[PDB]
């Protein structure tokens, strides 16, 4: 059996929070659950050890505890500064391994929305003479993220291998997406009016950038 | 305690890749060493044990012969060997601080995971490496940028005005192409004033490549 | 002179566990520690008789 988590966890500080891991009864109770935490763009971190230890190096804020088939992790409150991941490990004779559970975010709790502003980048001629034509539109000045960006030749969408790229969080409290399309000379200019379009979970803006200038 | 290590150079499928990081401030000859890997979007998964004393090392259930391990007592540093890489190989690896000792398997759960620090970070490719054979951008307030393709492997610093310009220079994350290839994009943003007046060039230095293209950007004709 | 093995969880008292850890129910199998620090009286004696 594989240990599950869940993919996240909504806690808005201020307030005392818990993450369970269900289990089995042959890899939690009669075996310890050991809770690691790892930093974005770092190492990872054990949390706590035996399920009533505390490693040396953080102070009495957190607690864990297990109770039968499930453990859980009290975060007695939530500061908005850190916010990380918790892994879910344990021991089972049957795999005779360490095997790893699932992960969970935990985020604070709302703003208001922003207006997204796209731009609209065609090749120069450059690229065209390489025979080779490619499309980049992005999107930023958004928040929040998870935004979905689809091309529009102004009269039918064209799929050929279309691509998304994940939004990413900036330092000015912002977020960013970009697109890529690549084509071939020939049908790059069959048409003379391109655009992308974005979804802002109920805003909606075109880029009409004329491939000429 | 220490993990300092480099980095793991990208490999082929069909190949092998070699990981060590370095001991030091303790003996080499109690702590057995684990080595996993951060699977993204998921957990972790578990080969075996690696002890210095002894050959005695084991293996796990779904890891036969992929991995090899070999000791050494002069460095204490152990040696990886990996074999068949694959595309769900997509993980940075760590070299696991294991606390205590631990033989036969009935005292494993008793020990915990210690030290992590400076991992490796490697990703079985399509193509191992490849020169940049990039073109100018043209531009559409105005913005501009340049964009790089044909790269390998991720990543790539783009600095504008000989790195004097740093406000609103954000690294906007690549895509997985089919045919291998990457894409990261650099904005700047300019008044609408000046779009084909004054010269913008931006630089893009490859690590493995050794080559530096200073390419400017210029209105589409 | 008979030598056991086992792996199930002892029961102290009439609490039911099958694979649980409970307060009554404990692991019958507890290791030990062996470091320097320790003294002459918490050191490993290979015992053999």
């Amino acid at each position: 059996p594989v240990l599950t988590q869940p993919p996240s966890a909504s806690g808005p500080p201020g307030q005392s929070v818990s993450i369970s891991c269900s289990g089995s009864r042959s890899n939690i109770g009669t075996n310890f659950v050991y809770w690691y935490q790892q930093l974005p763009g770092a190492a990872p971190k054990l949390l706590i050890y035996k399920n009533d230890q505390r490693p040396s190096g953080v102070p009495e804020r957190f607690f864990g505890s297990k109770s039968g088939t499930s453990a859980s992790l009290a975060i007695s409150g939530l500061r908005s500064e850190d916010e990380v991941d918790y892994y879910c490990a344990a021991w089972d004779d049957s795999l005779s391994g360490h095997v790893f559970g699932a992960g969970t975010k935990v985020t604070v709790l709302g703003q208001p929305k922003a207006a997204p502003s796209v731009t609209l980048f065609p090749p120069s001629s450059e690229e065209l003479q390489a025979n080779k034509a490619t499309l980049v539109c992005l999107i930023s000045d958004f928040y929040p993220g998870a935004v979905t960006v689809a091309w529009k030749a102004d009269s039918s969408p064209v799929k050929a291998g279309v691509e998304t790229t994940t939004p990413s969080k900036q330092s000015n409290n912002k977020y960013a997406a970009s697109s890529y399309l690549s084509l071939t000379p020939e049908q790059w200019k069959s048409h003379r009016s391109y655009s992308c379009q974005v979804t802002h979970e109920g805003s909606t803006v075109e880029k009409t950038v004329a491939p000429t200038e | 305690v220490q993990l300092v290590q480099s980095g793991a150079e990208v490999k082929k499928p069909g190949a092998s890749v070699k990981v060590s990081c370095k001991a030091s401030g303790y003996i080499f000859s109690d702590y057995n060493i684990h080595w996993v890997r951060q699977a993204p979007g998921q957990g972790l998964e578990w080969m075996g044990w690696i002890s210095p004393d002894s050959d005695d090392t084991n293996y796990a259930q779904s890891f036969q012969g992929r991995v090899t391990m070999t000791r050494d007592t002069s460095i204490t540093t152990v040696y990886m060997e990996l074999s068949s890489l694959r595309s769900d190989d997509t993980a940075v690896y760590f070299c696991a601080r294991s606390v205590g000792y631990c033989s036969l398997n009935s005292c494993q759960r008793w020990m915990w995971f210690d030290t992590w620090g400076q991992g490796a970070l490697v990703t079985v490719s399509s193509a191992s490496t490849k020169g940049p054979s990039v073109f100018p951008l043209a531009p559409s307030t105005a913005a501009l940028g340049c964009l790089v393709k044909d790269y390998f492997p991720e990543p790539v610093t783009v600095s504008w005005n000989s790195g004097a310009l740093t406000s609103g220079v954000h690294t906007f994350p690549a895509v997985l192409q089919s045919s291998g290839l990457y894409s990261l994009s650099s904005v700047v943003t300019v008044p609408s004033s000046s779009l084909g007046t004054q010269t913008y060039i931006c630089n893009v230095n490859h690590k493995p490549s050794n080559t530096k293209v200073d390419k400017k950007v210029e209105p589409k004709s | 002179f008979e030598r056991d093995i086992s792996t199930e969880i002892y029961q102290a008292g009439n609490k039911p566990c099958n694979g649980v850890a409970g307060f009554n129910c404990y692991f019958p199998l507890r290791s030990y520690g062996f470091r320097p620090t320790y003294g002459v009286g918490h050191q490993p004696y290979r015992v053999v008789v």
